[PDB]
């Protein structure tokens, strides 16, 4: 019955796996060699990554 | 049509604009031709007079 | 319209396309220059197997790009393209 | 140069307004700049 | 015809001079 | 006539408007498309700048 007013608080714990972000169109594993991977785009050109 | 009758007729040669007019403006290099023209409490009349100077100021009329 | 590509030559098409129109959008180099860049980058078993029908493709493109910019850049932009009758 | 496709293609470099529009619009756009003004949709290029 | 000119498209883009103390403008 | 001595300060005010310098060969206006920007040391090739 008395029960202080309440703010509710959320997290979450995710160990031992790392995450990761699959250099592919759609995220997807249609291969080994994700299609992004040997778009002509990457093929003959400089790239920086920040 | 010919488009042409579609224009507002001053005189009997329809009223056509120039041909050259569409048209670019970006940040820097160009402008346009008509322009910005643009203690306390003492003297007055001056003053009423300026503020009155806020009307079309220059010409192109 | 009786001559009409095969699978593997539409591949090889939409890839010089892509390598074209990459080479001269990205590094502004001349049209000549752009089609020489894209063929060395070929695989050399699949350049040698089709040694005749790509060394066509690379003279017409060659002499449109020459003669016609306006068609050759269409030609070499859209997709879904085709050679005209004519070509063969 | 005399080659560069994206900037023929978005009016960066090249003809003007007034040339590549079919030349039946360039009519209509000029017969009508009092009332309706059309001029200002397109672009024109400027090249030092 | 020098070709030196700002271009304002296909289209590339009088020697003038004078104004006394008293004349017109 | 009893005026101290002075050293002088000197700086300036200017708002609403941006420093500019131009990617020109002489700084001036001659165009959207900069003679410096479609020059060839500059279409051609890349670079880094910094």
């Amino acid at each position: 019955k008395t029960a202080v007013d309440s703010i509710t608080q959320k997290k979450f714990l995710c160990d031992r796996t790392l995450w990761r972000i699959p250099f592919s169109s759609n995220f997807m594993s249609m291969g080994a060699l994700t299609d992004l991977g040997q778009n002509l785009l990457y093929a003959n050109s400089a790239h920086a990554l920040d | 049509i010919n488009f042409a009758s579609l224009a507002p007729r001053h005189g009997s040669r329809p009223f056509m604009g120039n041909w050259q007019d569409i048209g670019t403006s970006n940040m820097s290099g160009g402008a346009f031709s008509w322009g910005s023209l643009w203690k306390a409490w003492n003297s007055s009349t001056g003053q009423m007079l300026r503020d009155k100077l806020k009307e079309q100021n220059f010409q192109q009329k | 319209s009786l001559h009409s590509l095969n699978s593997e030559e539409e591949r090889i098409l939409r890839y010089v396309q892509q390598s074209v129109s990459l080479n001269l959008m990205r590094d502004g180099v001349t049209p000549s220059v752009a089609l020489d860049m894209t063929a060395r980058n070929m695989e050399p078993g699949m350049y040698a197997s089709n040694r005749p029908f790509i060394n066509r493709l690379m003279d017409y493109l060659h002499r449109a790009a020459a003669v016609n910019p306006e068609y050759f850049t269409n030609a070499i932009l859209n997709p879904h393209w085709l050679p005209p009758p004519g070509f063969y | 140069p005399s080659m560069m496709p994206q900037w023929s293609y978005m009016h960066i470099s090249g003809q003007d307004a007034s040339e590549y529009l079919s030349p039946g619009l360039v009519q209509f756009a000029r017969a009508t700049e009092t009332y309706f003004s059309l001029n200002n949709k397109f672009r024109n290029p400027t090249v030092a």
